[PDB]
RNA sequence: UCCCCAGCGAACCCACUGCCAAGGGAACGGGCUUGGCGCAGUCAGCGGGGAAAGAAGACCCUGUUGAGCUUGACUCUAGUGU
RNA sequence: GUGGUAGGAGGGCGCGCCGGCGCCGCAGAAGCGCAUGCGUGCGCAUGCGUGGAGGCACCCGCGGCGCAGAUCUUGGUGGCAGUAGCACACUCGGGCGCGAGCCCCGAGGGCCGGGAGACGGGUUCUUCCGCCAGGCCGCUCCGCGGAAGGUGAGCCGGGUCCUAA
RNA sequence: GCGGCGAAAGACCAAUCGAACUGCCUGGUAGCUGGUUCCCUCCGAAAUGUCCCGCAGGACAGCGGGCGCCCCGCAGGUCUGCC
RNA sequence: CACCCCGGUGGGGGAUCCCUCGGCCUGCGCGCCGGGCAAGGACGCGGACGCACGCGAUAGACGGCACGAUCCUCAGACACGACUGCCGGUCUCCGACAGCGGCGCAGCCGCAGACAACCCCCCGGACUUAAGCAUAUCACUAGGGGGCGGAGAAGAAACCAACAGGGAUUCCUGCAGUAGCGGCGAGCGAACAGGGACGAGCCCGCAUGGCAAUCGGCAUCGCCGAGUUGUGACAGCGCACCGCGAACGCCCCGGACAGGGCGGCCACAGAGGGCGACAGCCCCGUAGCAGCGCGCAGCGGAGCGAGUAGCGCUGCUUGGUCAUGCAGCGCGAAGCGGUGGUGGCGCCAUCGAAGGCUAAAUACGCCGCAGGACCGAUAGCGCACAAGUACCGCGAGGGGACGGCGACGAGCAGCCCGCAGGGGCGGCGAAAGCGUGAAACCACCGGGGCGCCCACUUGUGGGCCCCGUCUUGAAACACGGACCAAGGAGUGCAUGUGCGCAGCGAGUCCGCUCCGCGGCGCAGCGAAGGCCAUCGAGCUGCGCACAUGCGACCCGAUAGGCAGUGAACUACGCC
């Protein structure tokens, strides 16, 4: 009845996909995801010291900010084509 | 060690009381955690930074000690005791003139030590580089070699470039001696050559007796 | 506690104590020797040090010695001569708080 | 001694270099020394080994053998030169990985724009040799 | 010489005794119990531990006061 | 169902274990002492014993260890009111 | 003169690494296995076998430095035990196949749900090929393994609509 | 969640409820239980006194060991004598 | 026959040892996010492509420059540039809006979101210590909220002082575990100096009146706007920045020479790594070698700070004491005011609040670099491996395991048997065949039957209960222990004390720093006013023992708190 009896009925699945974090972590009724805190414009405080180790920057592709360490590692030259440009005017 | 969020079960399922990993699913999931006796524990007093790696002495007492490891290079029983090679060499102390400093290349520096009688001297360290018999090898400290020629300099006769690449001659100024150089692996009686220069200066640094030096202050 | 002893004094009890380490002054040093030679090279003819004044030290314990001051007074910088402002330009401190107090220490200063 | 405290004499720091070298690196390290003869007119000591060059083995199983360079491989570091073989099983017969350092190169090839690049490093080091001895002539 | 855990490798209780202990904080911490339970210590040892003397002086000055 | 077989094939538990009688012993022994016996080490039943296994006794006491709860406990406090 | 718990002390043995110093090693290092010897003892040395690249001794120095126990931790392995247990309404013939109680076909005898949606699953669907792995036995079978194929909307459902709490 | 919710059982609130679950403070504290790793050599106890919200604990004293210094006569004894 | 013990061979398992493209620690460097769409995510992208990693419809090297011949599993590509390196392009979608705000504003902009080590502001615990506990402590911490930057904050005295006076801030040393606070209990606890690092100073407001001399915007030398409720000022920057780098042969052993032997050679290079064993001379490297320029102009200067200061009350805070700071409320200033370790008043002394800016010394993670008396695959990060992966949880979250042939040249399928897996004769190789291969345990074989000690003529006799532990007392019908390997517990720091050792000694102490008249000692007593010896070896280091604070020998509570997540089970209510 408590247990096994009652896992049966445990066809309902309230945290679906975050459209923000991608964690299956929104709440269907609630309207809040409860990873990132999504829809609060800030992140939800992690409650973990390793939430992140998992979920904080660097841990993703970080796409933009290997572009700027790459540029300011150059001295911010910028683009290639328009570099020659100012540099004959 | 502590990175988990671990709990004892406490007693009465028939396991050890020690912190448990949490969670299921995998297999460091009810493991035990935090101890010094569990596998991925935290040793039990892991050593700080805060451990005190210096140690203080006395400035006149090391003062005392580098004059004796200075009187120990001066007695040719000594000297050969500790391994080095010093039948050929003339005097024990050998003193070579301030003209030490026209040698420009080591060629002609090492055709100079075989001359003084430390050709036998030079090869036993050149042959004895062998690699170290511990871990200390994967720690960047692969190859040990005996320790040879000792040569004491002043800044006006700077032989530097000369004899720093000869295998078997350490070089150190006269105004810094170091008990490192002077007796290397506290057995006293290292084979050091000394400089004109160096030589002179011995008196100014530590004086005579009764007297203050001239160049420390305040040292009998 | 067990045995005669002073008393313990011992204020670890707090477990928001830090601990300083100096590892970095062996390095600090070699990088303060750098940069004191850089300020050198910096102002080639000028001299790395302000000229500052003789002082008298304040209490009781210490009024025996003098040290050396933060900055001339501009009544000392007129009396010698000059104007504070110039007085600046050149390798000269001047300090607006410090009060002429007495002929003594004035008349070494404008010297 | 190494008096560049920028540069590493770590060994863990050396190896992971060495392994994990890219190509343009693993091409350096992959030299050879020259011949007696060569040297006398390039000068230099040694020079990136490259597909038909002739050249002599000087250790191993090879040792003595002359032949032309047939194929370098970057990753796993090997030359593998003409005439020196063995067969599998089947008959085959395949090429042994020497490794650059125990050839020795008799005949440089020169042929696509190498010459050119042989010329530089013999120019940069009779211009560096004519600076050295401007300086140790003042 | 070395430490003296060096030699109690292999006797049990290693040097605190199997009927006593070594326990974690018996008597208290600190010098607490100067008044109940370490009276004997402080009856003994340190007197003048407990108490006021005298007239206190709010920011004694040092220098002010050098005398030698 | 068991039992017997083909194939598949665990767990509990495990200081070490021939069995009794009395004695002594931490005052109820498988081992000690003194006696009585049994030992080819197999199959199936079985529940006398192993003070059988479960579970760091829940009873009780102790702890200057708690928590739930109460009020004429102590010290405070939201609320109401002035 | 000689016992010894708690306990204190001394001198050594052993371990990782350090500064030295004597050396050894592809003519075989460490480690390991079995022997022999030394040693009151911690332990040490050798022989043979294995091993295939490092190591030893001493003096120094640093220490995460010695285990039978902690319902210790982790890993491995036993006994228990070929035991408990696991299909026991099917039967006969035929087929493919190396191989058949279970796969296929025919017959007989029985039994009970079956077929559509949601949620949930997500390719399990279907075809071809396979299997010496998995299926509480076996399998030629399979919700398994491999390779493919398949989901077509103005009218079905949702959105481009409406509001409920 | 010192909150919910309860036709009331302290029931239920994800196999958890007389205050859920997660992470942290936190290696909470424990006068309590368990464990605490080489050898030989030299010596070797106490379970008593006083006090303590003290009685499963301490501190002091006693006893053990180690380290010393100093040349002062020393004794768990008998004898004699007096209380 | 089984059983047990010992050995041999084979299993079994993965200890040991050796290795290490990993970690850890320290130092240094860098310190650069975002509507130009960030962090993070989702989905896609390879000819054969799952994972990982890379990437964005220009999707698995697009361009420029440099490099110069391979990449590779197949197929192929390639001097019309392979493989690479550096930089730049392209850069889907979700994710920063009910947006908010500035400027006359045809319009142009900004804020949001990330980062959470360092730093600033606010909010703010409890465990804990006090042997209970309530104030105290933990702690003005943890934690939460907000906000920056490469540092931040602070900062040019309404300061310190009491002198013969010093002179921003920050940091170090030091004052000092001191004055002081404190159930005056536990405990807590600064400041001026002196020495040092570093040094740096400035500004708005009350600016002309013979004319706003000032600024913003534009479609620009002219409009429009701001503005008289008042606008107004230039001294600092920039570029360049290499390619080369010495020196070895023979013999022996071996699968292979970097080994051994002999003989040389180079070295401003004998750091390190690779190479078939241990290489200064084989290779990569290593030592070594290279700079500069361009700028700085003018016109006000006594301006001054109010619902403040202060006082009263309250709450918090602090070492701050009849109040240190902060806030709220009541009261509410002055031309003189503030302050003087903090009762009032008076003196004297010293400063000028209620406006603003300010380098440097200081702090610090990621990351990069370099090191190390660190660890060496149960260790070291959780991860040396398709690791924050697999996997688990509704969720917040939780979170592993797993390293090794060789010369990367060979290492095969010939024959017989089997449906096959395979077996056997073979095959390659120095050997191993994804190093070594311990123990538990197991198969077979061989030998032997006490579990141990003693004795000897080896099977007899004699002696032995089960270890650990707590206990008055354990073989106990006390508890823990199936076995084995590996791991596994008095440490670190601070401050004391005692002892030993060491240097110097009325002195002593290098290590803050570029240079301690700083500490302690040479003499104490008292609450103090005051008194002052008839007098005394210390200082510093090293080592041990011990005490105390700290996680404090290791492991262990029930609890308490702070911040979060869940009504998919279940409870009720509504549609
Ligand atoms: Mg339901
Ligand atoms: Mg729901
Ligand atoms: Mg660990
Ligand atoms: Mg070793
Ligand atoms: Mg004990
Ligand atoms: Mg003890
Ligand atoms: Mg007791
Ligand atoms: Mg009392
Ligand atoms: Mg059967
Ligand atoms: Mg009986
Ligand atoms: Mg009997
Ligand atoms: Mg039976
Ligand atoms: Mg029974
Ligand atoms: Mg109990
Ligand atoms: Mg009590
Ligand atoms: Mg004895
Ligand atoms: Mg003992
Ligand atoms: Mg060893
Ligand atoms: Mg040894
Ligand atoms: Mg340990
Ligand atoms: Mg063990
Ligand atoms: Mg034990
Ligand atoms: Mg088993
Ligand atoms: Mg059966
Ligand atoms: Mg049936
Ligand atoms: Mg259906
Ligand atoms: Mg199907
Ligand atoms: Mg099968
Ligand atoms: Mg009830
Ligand atoms: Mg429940
Ligand atoms: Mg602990
Ligand atoms: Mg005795
Ligand atoms: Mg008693
Ligand atoms: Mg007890
Ligand atoms: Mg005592
Ligand atoms: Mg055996
Ligand atoms: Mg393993
Ligand atoms: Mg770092
Ligand atoms: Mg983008
Ligand atoms: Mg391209
Ligand atoms: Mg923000
Ligand atoms: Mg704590
Ligand atoms: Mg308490
Ligand atoms: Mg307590
Ligand atoms: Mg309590
Ligand atoms: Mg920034
Ligand atoms: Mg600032
Ligand atoms: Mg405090
Ligand atoms: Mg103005
Ligand atoms: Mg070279
Ligand atoms: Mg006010
Ligand atoms: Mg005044
Ligand atoms: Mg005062
Ligand atoms: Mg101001
Ligand atoms: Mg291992
Ligand atoms: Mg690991
Ligand atoms: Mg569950
Ligand atoms: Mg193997
Ligand atoms: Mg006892
Ligand atoms: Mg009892
Ligand atoms: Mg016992
Ligand atoms: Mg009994
Ligand atoms: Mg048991
Ligand atoms: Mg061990
Ligand atoms: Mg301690
Ligand atoms: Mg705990
Ligand atoms: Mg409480
Ligand atoms: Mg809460
Ligand atoms: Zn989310």
């Amino acid at each position: 009845s408590k247990g096994t009896s009652s896992f049966g009925k445990k066809n309902k699945r309230n945290h679906i996909l975050c459209v923000r974090c991608g964690s299956m972590s929104y709440h269907k009724q609630k309207l809040r995801c409860s990873s990132c805190g999504y829809p609060e414009k800030k992140l939800r405080n992690r409650g973990s010291p390793k939430a992140r180790r998992r979920r904080g920057e660097g841990t993703g592709r970080m796409r933009h900010l290997k572009k700027v360490r790459r540029a300011a590692r150059n001295g911010f030259k910028g683009n290639a084509i328009l570099r020659a440009l100012r540099n004959a005017n | 060690g502590m990175q988990h969020s671990a709990h004892s079960w406490g007693t009465g399922r028939a396991m050890a009381r020690v912190p448990r990993v949490s969670g299921s699913g995998t297999t460091r999931s009810g493991q035990g955690a935090f101890a010094n006796f569990c596998r991925k524990g935290r040793l039990a007093h892991p050593t700080k930074v805060i451990r005190r790696w210096q140690r203080k002495f006395n400035l006149n007492a090391k003062r005392h000690a580098e004059a004796m490891a200075l009187a120990a290079t001066a007695i040719p029983p000594l000297v050969e005791s500790r391994g080095h090679r010093i039948a050929g060499v003339k005097m024990i102390p050998l003193v070579v003139s301030n003209s030490i400093k026209e040698i420009k290349s080591t060629k002609e520096a090492f055709e100079m030590l075989k001359r003084f009688g430390l050709a036998e001297e030079l090869a036993r360290v050149k042959e004895s580089k062998c690699i170290r018999a511990g871990k200390g090898k994967m720690r960047n400290r692969r190859y040990v070699m005996k320790k040879g020629l000792l040569i004491i300099y002043d800044n006006q006769s700077d032989i530097q470039k000369a004899f720093r690449n000869i295998a078997g001659v350490d070089l150190a100024c006269v105004d810094s001696l170091s008990l490192l150089d002077l007796c290397p692996g506290s057995h006293l009686g290292r084979l050091v050559m000394w400089t004109l220069g160096a030589f002179e200066k011995l008196n100014e640094i530590y004086g005579q007796y009764g007297k203050e030096a001239p160049l420390t202050s305040g040292y009998f | 506690m067990k045995h005669n002893n002073t008393l313990p004094n011992n204020h670890f009890k707090k477990t928001a104590i830090r601990f300083k380490t100096w590892f970095n002054q062996p390095a600090k040093k070699e990088k303060r020797i750098q940069l004191r030679k850089e300020k050198a090279e910096k102002m080639y003819p000028m001299p790395v040090e302000k000229l500052r004044p003789i002082v008298r030290c304040s209490s009781i314990r210490y009024n025996i010695k003098q040290r050396l001051g933060r900055g001339f007074t501009p009544e000392e910088c007129r009396a010698a001569g000059l104007d504070y402002n110039y007085a600046r330009t050149i390798g000269i401190a001047v300090d607006m708080r410090r009060k002429n107090m007495n002929k003594e220490t004035f008349d070494q200063n404008v010297e | 001694m190494k008096f560049n405290k920028e540069k590493t004499a770590s060994r863990r720091k050396n190896r992971k270099a060495h392994f994990t070298a890219n190509s343009t690196e693993r091409r350096i390290r992959m030299s050879s020394p020259l011949s007696k003869e060569l040297r006398e007119k390039y000068g230099f000591r040694s020079f990136p080994i490259r597909r038909n060059d002739k050249v002599v083995v000087m250790k191993g199983r090879f040792k003595g053998n002359t032949g032309t360079v047939v194929e370098v491989r970057r990753k796993m570091y090997k030359v593998y030169v003409d005439s020196c073989e063995a067969s599998k099983m089947n008959g085959r017969k395949v090429r042994v990985g020497i490794d650059a350092s125990n050839l020795k190169i008799i005949e440089l090839y020169q042929g696509d724009g190498r010459d050119k690049i042989l010329e530089r490093k013999m120019n940069n080091r009779r211009m560096q040799m004519e600076r050295a001895a401007k300086i140790k002539m003042e | 010489k070395d430490k003296k855990t060096r030699k109690l490798r292999g006797h049990v209780s290693h040097g605190h005794g199997r009927v006593g202990k070594h326990r974690k904080h018996p008597g208290g911490r600190g010098k607490c119990g100067g008044m109940a339970h370490r009276k004997t210590l402080f009856m003994k040892y340190h007197p003048d531990h407990f108490g006021k003397r005298g007239m206190n002086c709010t920011h004694l000055k040092k220098n002010a006061r050098y005398a030698p």
